[PDB]
């Protein structure tokens, strides 16, 4: 599956949780940032690569990479 | 000018080394 | 005289011309005198000899083909090919240059920088135009007070 | 005149459309009057 | 037999059995568990 | 981080230098010669060479050897007077 | 939990639906309870009515039933959407509201999955993590 | 599944993309499972022995072929006057009209006619009969087996090599420039002495003979006497027919210079001289590194030692050493670089100084070889600086090159590419509004009004190699030069010779046309380096992506996310090089083969006149020779350029197939197939049947490398066509 | 560093490296990246604004 993962320039927006198509993002409690939230990547095998999440980011660069790994049905998003 | 005989030693030749490009591809197949 | 011959005493040229010529007078003989087609026709043909003619005595060389060719290698005597009009590019090249530079440096001193790209300030960028005719000594006292060239450290660059 | 139609016609496509015109008829009249200059007369 | 014979022997070989045998080989490889 | 260890031939030193001139180390077999020895070595060398180079200019079917083999040594002379510079600042 | 049972929102039906690889590898379901008879867009393509009360549907990806989750939660006012995933062993998995609270929300429990202790500018080259095992991070 | 055995991020995928992939990736060993550096630089050296067994049976076929179904005995007669074919054509599909139209080269039976000049090398080799060849195919088929058994055994356990001896330089590069090039070199003296100039006056020398003939009356007494001046008396005359004794002499060592007059090529004793010097030459160089002996250099020594005092350079070439000898990809575009360079020399100098007897008189065979050698020299010089790119991702370690000259490239990356962009720029501008300028006054009937540039420089750097054509006097063109007197008695007579008859390819005469397309190369050469260059030195980041070498080096994109990111990979600068690279390599050669042709029909001035201008081209060359091509065949028959004529239009439809995957992208195919997938499980009776790999459509990365190999299949097989059959069909 | 001051960034992935910034605030609550960064240069996502920490900026003259 592709490697999603969050650095400490995170901000705690959301943003990225709110714009990821499938259910990969969530918020978990911190202390590094203002708003005690930071993301976190535990679904990662539903990841499918869009990249949505990167978008929806607002630190000089992302606080969210997705590294392409290996495919999957799930990642390839094959109804069939 | 080119007999048949010496078309038959290059294909032994030809053969020989067909069985040891086998031997090679599969060393490095391993 | 460097490698072909003058222009002016080339038959090849000379051919040219009369072959010019008499296309121009064949196109002409189909259309009564004094009618604007003729008249169209015959300051062609003016034209063109008189093209041939200061051609001829501007000192071109010509080669086989009856073409005039130019001798870009520094020559004193085929400076006029390549080298003045050259200086003459430069000259309005760097004018441009320049002046946009100015105009630039004074939109980014301005409240909306985006806006006066966009909307231009024309009697500012007028006055700048207007500057540009000095452009060589003001673009060397630029860069010998150190305002053109911008440090290392100041600049933006991608990581390695 | 009013100072919003001079901002229209200080607008980016309306000056280059009209300095390039300018500069397009300075070389068609150079052209027209000194024509088949190929060099600099020396 | 002749060498002459040799080109109408082996081009069909060469030409139609190689590549039918070692596409069936090689697609039994690579859908293969 | 990985990499095997990259074999160098035998008595490898490091010849790298900030200095003002190199270590001499970096002359080899030629480290512990004069600057002196150097100079005098590269004016000869010169010389011969300029003058078994001009016997030879108009090259001829028969060169002589003598003559091709002293020609080698312009060349030469320029890494002799380099040394000779190397050697200077050295101490030598 | 998942009942099998819960009505469909009278779809008409299409092609857009559910293949083979539903019955063999993976097949998602959506369950949400609406106040009236609403008509929504199906994730598939074409219109439904979503029924009075609660309403199973079948999808074959995740991402079509969280689009379909997302079109009830904006469109309508609809965010009691649970989504799970079935195999052929009949194995009901939960997935969406998985701590039963959305992830754009912070909840206690969750354990931090992917985090980094730097900047991106601080990772290792592939030089240095070249025929060793170590990670870029 | 276990296709992908060395990945089983492959063999887990349940869709044709892990074929696919498989079939891309099954030669990049580093990013392959659990691949140690022992077993990658073992694996490596097995497959360069299978490589080398795969070129000696490709040698040893086109000899074979030849000696079978070829008509080299008769060629060997008559060859300016016999064409040589290649091998026979079997093809079940041929009509009676094609068989007969292939029927030529004076044998009964459809032939190709060979376009590689081997049929001249071998000639000029020495050989003579078909039992010659066919000895020579025997010879290269053992040499085949022997490498594949070397092959199979440096991969056993007790001969695997170490890694200590992978990366011994000083040793390597001591046997392989004393005795892979320089005994090697001194070897083909040997046999240019002791067979081929034999063979070349008449006298047969082989294994049965070579041990009882003198190569020379003297025998080796002028050698071991110092007398060697004796083995360039007495050199073949003028009058020498080659393969005959009739005007031969007896030299075996000259420095005649020029060609020799009946075969127009160069003189076999300069040759055997040229390769002895070498040979001897590279010996030497061959001593300078340590081995296990106290003599010699030490390259970490030299590369650390050479640093100027200035700083200019800061840490000069500290850490090179390390970072080149761990580095295989650095290795790698160091000799593809220089491979490409030497070939191109290869194609420029083959042509201008033909070596082969009666070559220069093979129009089509010149034009084929010189494009060949062309196309080769880029993809190669593409190579390069893909893997160059390759290396700065993967093998670049910052901390070891610090501040050295490679950390000093990347520094200033910036300047670079700005400043090879603004000469792309310059060159591009200029060239194209000059070819247009002279389009508009010629189209306006007033040519006269043409910018037409001399190359005198060009022009002057003929006349100092001795070119009289040009009135400039400067070193050789000038009769009382230090130069000329210099040289006057040992190879200006012949050099002379050869430069100031028109009758060669020798210092062709130039014009406006050549300087005009000279810049267009400028500017062809400058847009592929600027695109390789910066895809070499923005592939570790950018400000776009500043951590691309995470992602590595041939990912597909990172999304629309910073206004959209397509192509921001080296791969992708790679990609677009080759289209560039393509473009320029056209260029060359359509000059080439353009100037050649004219000159060849004597209508030169047709290309001085018509090179001035795009519509000359388009109209004088391409439309003009495309004739005999396209009417290959006809409603009112055919003849033998049928083939080429066909292979024209393969071209175009492979090409133009190529632009599908560069235009069309992969979302709309991905959402065509799913309802073709629909279709196939929803229609009974092929329901039956079922998909084992998930049917996909291609990846993004994937669809630009099909699209590539289109295009470029389309470019070489149109272009080859074109040539050949234009050349074949007009001479 | 203080508030409305000029800073130049020092992070290498920064679209904003070497670049001028007006401090905006400087959270002293102890997180990661205190200062706040204001550009007039917005960068390829839309963003004129960022976090930093105190030893990736340096206050100009
Ligand atoms: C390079 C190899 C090759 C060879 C040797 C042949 C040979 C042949 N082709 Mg051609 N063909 C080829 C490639 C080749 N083709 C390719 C790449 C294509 C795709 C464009 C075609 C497309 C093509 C077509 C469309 C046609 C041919 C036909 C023919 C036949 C020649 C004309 C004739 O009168 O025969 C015909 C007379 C006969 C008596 C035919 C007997 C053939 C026997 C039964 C062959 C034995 C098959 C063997 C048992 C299969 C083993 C399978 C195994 C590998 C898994 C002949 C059998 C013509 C034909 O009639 O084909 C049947 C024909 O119409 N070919
Ligand atoms: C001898 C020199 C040499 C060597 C040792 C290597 C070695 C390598 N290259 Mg390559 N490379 C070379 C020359 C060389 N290259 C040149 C000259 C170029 C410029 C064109 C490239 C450009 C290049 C790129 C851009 C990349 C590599 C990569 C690689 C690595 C993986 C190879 C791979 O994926 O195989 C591929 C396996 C194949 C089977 C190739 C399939 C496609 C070929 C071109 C066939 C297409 C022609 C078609 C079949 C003909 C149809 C005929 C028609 C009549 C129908 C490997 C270390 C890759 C890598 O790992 O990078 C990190 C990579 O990305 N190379
Ligand atoms: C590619 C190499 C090359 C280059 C870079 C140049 C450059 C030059 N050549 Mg050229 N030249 C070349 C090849 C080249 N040449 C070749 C191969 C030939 C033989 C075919 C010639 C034949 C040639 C001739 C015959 C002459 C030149 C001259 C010149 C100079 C003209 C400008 C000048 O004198 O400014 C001088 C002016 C200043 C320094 C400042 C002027 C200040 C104000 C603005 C006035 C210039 C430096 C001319 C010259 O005098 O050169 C010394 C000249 O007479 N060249
Ligand atoms: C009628 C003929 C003609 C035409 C239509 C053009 C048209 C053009 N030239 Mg010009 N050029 C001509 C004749 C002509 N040239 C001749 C005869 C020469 C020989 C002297 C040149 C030498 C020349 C140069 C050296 C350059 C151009 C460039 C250009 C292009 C951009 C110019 C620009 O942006 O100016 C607006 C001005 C600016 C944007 C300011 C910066 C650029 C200018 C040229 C700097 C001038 C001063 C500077 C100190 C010169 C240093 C030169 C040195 C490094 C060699 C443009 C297509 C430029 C180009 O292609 O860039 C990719 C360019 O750099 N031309
Ligand atoms: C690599 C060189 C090479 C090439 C390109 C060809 C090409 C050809 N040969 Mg072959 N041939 C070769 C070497 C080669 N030959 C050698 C060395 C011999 C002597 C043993 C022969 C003996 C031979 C005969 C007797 C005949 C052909 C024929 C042919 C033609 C049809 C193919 C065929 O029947 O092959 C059959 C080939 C063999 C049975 C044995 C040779 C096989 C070689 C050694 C394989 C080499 C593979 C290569 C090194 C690596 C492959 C790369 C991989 C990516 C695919 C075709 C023009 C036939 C024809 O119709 O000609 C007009 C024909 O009658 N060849
Ligand atoms: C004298 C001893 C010797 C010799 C003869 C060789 C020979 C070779 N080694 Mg080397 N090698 C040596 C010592 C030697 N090695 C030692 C001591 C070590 C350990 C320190 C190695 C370690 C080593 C490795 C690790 C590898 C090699 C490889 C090779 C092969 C290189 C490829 C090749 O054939 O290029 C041929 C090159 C030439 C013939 C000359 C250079 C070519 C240029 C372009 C000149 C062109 C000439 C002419 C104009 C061409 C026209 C000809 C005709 C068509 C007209 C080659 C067979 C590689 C290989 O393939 O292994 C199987 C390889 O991977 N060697
Ligand atoms: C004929 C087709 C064509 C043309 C004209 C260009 C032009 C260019 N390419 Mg290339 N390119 C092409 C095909 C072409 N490309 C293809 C098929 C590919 C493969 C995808 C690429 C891939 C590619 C890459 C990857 C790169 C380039 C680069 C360049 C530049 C090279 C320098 C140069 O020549 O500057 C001179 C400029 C020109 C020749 C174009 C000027 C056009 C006219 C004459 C200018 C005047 C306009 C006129 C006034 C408009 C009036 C119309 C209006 C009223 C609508 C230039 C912009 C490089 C670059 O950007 O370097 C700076 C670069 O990195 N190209
Ligand atoms: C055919 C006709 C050609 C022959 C006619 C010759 C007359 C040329 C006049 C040039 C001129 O007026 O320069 C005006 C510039 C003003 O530049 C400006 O000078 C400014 C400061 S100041 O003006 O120097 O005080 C500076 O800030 C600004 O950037 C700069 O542009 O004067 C100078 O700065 C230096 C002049 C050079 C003095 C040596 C010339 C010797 C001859
Ligand atoms: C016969 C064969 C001759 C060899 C020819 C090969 C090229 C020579 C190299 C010259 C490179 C020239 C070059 O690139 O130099 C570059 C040179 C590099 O110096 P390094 O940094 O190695 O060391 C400098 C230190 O020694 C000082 O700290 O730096 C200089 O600028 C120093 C002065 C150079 C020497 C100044 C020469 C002045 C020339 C005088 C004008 C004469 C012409 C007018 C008449
Ligand atoms: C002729 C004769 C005389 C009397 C007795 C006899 C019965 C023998 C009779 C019959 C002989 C016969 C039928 C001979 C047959 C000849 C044959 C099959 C010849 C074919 C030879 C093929 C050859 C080389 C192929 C070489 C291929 C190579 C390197 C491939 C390279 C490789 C690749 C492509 C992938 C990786 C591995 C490796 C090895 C590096
Ligand atoms: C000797 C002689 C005879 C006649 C008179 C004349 C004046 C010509 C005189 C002198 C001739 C001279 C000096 C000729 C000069 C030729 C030269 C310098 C040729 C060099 C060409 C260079 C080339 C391709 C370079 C290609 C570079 C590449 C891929 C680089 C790739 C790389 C990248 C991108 C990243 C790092 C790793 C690596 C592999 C280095």
């Amino acid at each position: 599956s592709h490697a999603v993962k969050v650095y400490d320039t995170c901000i705690g927006c959301t943003q990225c949780v709110r714009a990821c198509p499938c259910d990969v993002l969530e918020m978990v409690s911190w202390d590094g940032c203002k708003a005690g939230q930071i993301a976190s990547a535990p679904r990662t095998e539903d990841c499918i690569g869009c990249k949505r999440c990167e978008t929806a980011c607002p630190t000089d660069f992302l606080s969210v990479r997705v590294y392409l790994g290996g495919e999957t049905t799930r990642s390839m998003g094959l109804a069939y | 000018m080119i007999s048949d005989t010496q078309i038959f030693v290059a294909l032994i030749l030809a053969l020989v080394s067909l069985v040891l490009a086998i031997r090679l591809g599969t060393a490095l197949y391993q | 005289v460097a490698g072909l011959t003058p222009c002016k005493d080339s038959k090849d040229f000379q051919r040219r011309l009369d072959g010019s010529v008499k296309k121009l007078k064949t196109r002409l003989a189909k259309y009564e005198k004094g009618t604007p087609p003729a008249l169209a026709l015959e300051k062609q043909i003016e034209r063109t000899q008189a093209r041939f003619e200061r051609y001829g005595k501007a000192g071109l060389l010509c080669g086989t083909d009856g073409l005039p060719h130019l001798i870009t290698d520094g020559r004193w005597s085929h400076s006029g090919e390549f080298v003045i009009p050259g200086l003459f590019f430069l000259y309005i090249a760097g004018w441009i240059g320049w002046v946009g530079r100015s105009y630039v440096l004074f939109a980014r001193e301005s409240d909306k920088p985006t806006e006066k790209e966009i909307i231009l300030d024309v009697p500012a960028a007028l006055s700048f135009v207007s500057t540009g005719f000095i452009w060589p000594v003001s673009a060397f006292k630029e860069f010998t007070s150190g305002n053109l060239i911008a440090d290392e450290s100041e600049i933006t660059v991608s990581p390695r | 005149m009013d100072s919003n139609f001079l901002k229209y016609l200080s607008t980016a496509p309306v000056l280059l459309t009209v300095w390039l015109s300018f500069t397009a008829g300075l070389v068609i009249e150079a052209n027209r009057f000194f024509p088949d200059m190929l060099y600099f007369p020396m | 037999m002749t060498a002459a014979y040799l080109p109408s022997i082996l081009v069909p070989l060469i030409g139609l059995i190689f590549p039918g045998f070692v596409m069936g080989f090689a697609f039994i490889y690579i859908e293969q568990e | 981080a990985g990499y095997s260890p990259v074999p160098s031939p035998d008595n490898t030193k490091e010849t790298y230098w900030e200095t003002k001139a190199p270590s001499s180390q970096v002359l080899g077999i030629g480290k512990d010669v004069s600057s002196g020895n150097y100079i005098v070595a590269s004016v000869v060398a010169a010389v011969v060479g300029a003058a078994c180079t001009g016997q030879c200019i108009p090259l001829t079917v028969s060169p002589n050897p003598v003559f091709i083999l002293g020609s080698f040594l312009l060349p030469y002379s320029w890494a002799l007077h380099v040394a000779a510079w190397i050697q200077r600042n050295n101490g030598k | 939990t998942l009942n099998l049972q819960i009505p469909s929102p009278t779809f008409e039906g299409s092609t857009g639906g559910w293949l083979r690889a539903a019955e063999v590898e993976e097949k998602y379901a959506i369950t949400w309870t609406s106040g009236k008879e609403q008509v929504f867009e199906m994730p598939t393509g074409g219109a439904a009515i979503m029924r009075k009360g609660e309403n199973l549907l079948y999808l074959a990806r995740k991402e079509q039933c969280l689009a379909l989750g997302t079109q009830l939660k904006t469109g309508f006012k609809i965010t009691d959407y649970k989504i799970y995933r079935i195999f052929p062993s009949g194995e009901v998995q939960y997935l969406h509201p998985k701590d039963g609270v959305f992830p754009e929300k912070v909840n206690a429990g969750r354990i931090g999955v992917g985090n980094v202790s730097h900047s991106i500018g601080k990772n290792l080259n592939p030089s240095q993590i070249k025929f060793t095992n170590k990670s870029f991070n | 599944t276990k296709f992908p055995k060395f990945s089983q991020a492959l063999a887990q995928d349940p869709a044709t993309r892990r074929i696919w992939y498989g079939l891309a990736t099954a030669h990049d060993f580093e990013s392959h499972d659990g691949m140690t550096e022992e077993n990658l630089y073992q694996k490596i050296f097995a497959s360069h022995f299978g490589h080398l067994a795969i070129i000696f049976l490709w040698t040893s076929g086109n000899l074979f072929h030849v000696a079978w179904q070829g008509n080299f005995e008769q060629w060997v007669l008559n060859p300016l006057k016999v064409k040589p074919v290649a091998h026979a054509i079997w093809d079940p599909h041929f009509g009676q009209p094609a068989v007969k139209a292939f029927t030529k080269g004076g044998v009964f039976y459809p032939v190709n006619i060979a376009t590689s000049g081997v049929y001249h090398w071998w000639y000029t080799i020495g050989m003579r009969t078909n039992n010659d060849l066919y000895a020579g195919s025997l010879f290269l088929l053992f040499l085949s087996g022997v490498f594949l058994f070397a092959g199979w055994l440096h991969l056993q356990p007790k001969f695997r090599p170490g890694l200590s001896w992978f990366k011994n330089n000083e040793s390597r590069l001591n046997h392989h420039l004393s005795g892979l090039f320089g005994f090697s070199s001194l070897a083909w003296a040997g046999h240019l002495i002791h067979i081929a100039i034999p063979e070349a006056r008449g006298q047969h020398v082989g294994w049965d003979n070579f041990t009882k003939t003198l190569p020379h009356p003297a025998g080796l007494t002028p050698f071991f006497t110092g007398n060697w001046s004796l083995y360039a008396d007495n050199p073949d005359t003028a009058n020498h027919i080659f393969g005959t004794s009739e005007g031969s002499g007896s030299a075996i060592l000259t420095f005649l210079g020029g060609f020799h007059p009946q075969t127009q090529a160069l003189w076999l004793t300069d040759i055997a001289h040229h390769h002895l010097a070498i040979g001897v030459v590279f010996i030497f160089a061959g001593h300078m590194y340590r081995t296990n002996w106290g003599i010699g250099h030490s390259l970490k020594e030299i590369l650390d030692a050479h640093r100027p005092p200035g700083g200019r350079l800061g840490a000069g070439h500290k850490g090179l050493f390390e970072t080149i000898t761990n580095s295989l990809h650095f290795q790698l575009g160091l000799a593809l670089a220089s491979i490409g360079v030497i070939t191109s020399l290869v194609a420029q100098h083959m042509y201008a100084l033909p070596a082969y007897a009666f070559i220069a008189k093979d129009y089509t065979t010149q034009a084929a070889l010189y494009t060949h050698h062309q196309y080769i020299a880029g993809f190669l010089m593409v190579g390069a600086f893909a893997h160059g790119a390759i290396f700065f991702v993967r093998d670049y370690d910052p901390e070891q090159n610090k501040n050295n000259v490679l950390a000093r490239m990347l520094e200033h990356k910036e300047a670079i590419i700005s400043h090879l962009s603004w000469v792309s720029l310059f060159l591009g501008f200029h060239t194209l509004g000059l070819y247009i300028h002279n389009d508009v006054v010629v189209a306006f009937g007033t040519p006269e009004k043409q910018i037409l540039v001399e190359p005198v420089f060009a022009q002057w750097i003929q006349a100092s190699s001795g070119k009289a054509l040009y009135g400039f006097d400067v070193l050789l063109s000038s009769s009382n030069s230090v130069a000329t007197n210099a040289s006057n008695n040992i190879w200006l007579p012949g050099w002379l010779d050869a430069i100031n008859s028109g009758k060669n390819s020798l210092f062709l005469p130039i014009g406006p046309g050549d300087f005009l397309v000279h810049h267009a190369i400028a500017l062809g050469l400058h847009t592929t380096a600027l695109i390789l260059v910066k895809g070499a030195l923005d592939a570790r980041g950018s400000k776009l992506m500043p951590d691309k070498k995470d992602f590595g080096y041939s990912f597909p994109c990172d999304g629309p996310g910073r206004g959209g990111t397509c192509d921001i990979s080296a791969w992708d600068a790679f990609y677009l090089s080759m289209f560039w690279m393509l473009n320029t390599i056209g260029w060359v050669t359509f000059y080439w083969h353009w100037k050649h042709v004219t000159i060849w029909q004597g209508n030169a001035g047709q290309f001085n006149e018509s090179s001035t201008y795009i519509m000359g081209w388009l109209r004088d060359y391409l439309w003009l020779n495309s004739s005999p091509l396209i009417n290959g065949y006809n409603p009112f028959g055919m003849n033998s350029l049928a083939v080429w004529a066909w292979m024209f239009l393969f071209g175009h439809l492979i090409w133009a197939t190529g632009f599908m995957f560069l235009i069309s992208w992969r979302g709309y195919w991905q959402e065509l197939i799913e309802t073709l997938a629909w279709a196939h499980e929803r229609t009974p009776l092929a329901n039956l049947v079922r998909w084992k790999d998930k049917p996909v459509a291609l990846s993004i990365v994937q669809a630009r490398l099909v699209g590539l190999i289109h295009f470029t299949v389309g470019y070489v097989f149109t272009y080859a066509a074109f040539v050949i059959a234009s050349t074949t069909g007009k001479f | 560093v203080k508030r409305g001051s000029q800073v130049r960034i020092l992070r290498k992935e920064s679209y904003w490296y070497q670049d001028v910034g007006t401090v905006a605030t400087i959270d002293t609550s102890g997180i990661r990246y205190p200062v706040v960064v204001r550009f007039e240069k917005v960068s390829y996502s839309g963003v004129n604004t960022n976090n930093f920490s105190l030893d990736e900026v340096v206050e100009v003259v």
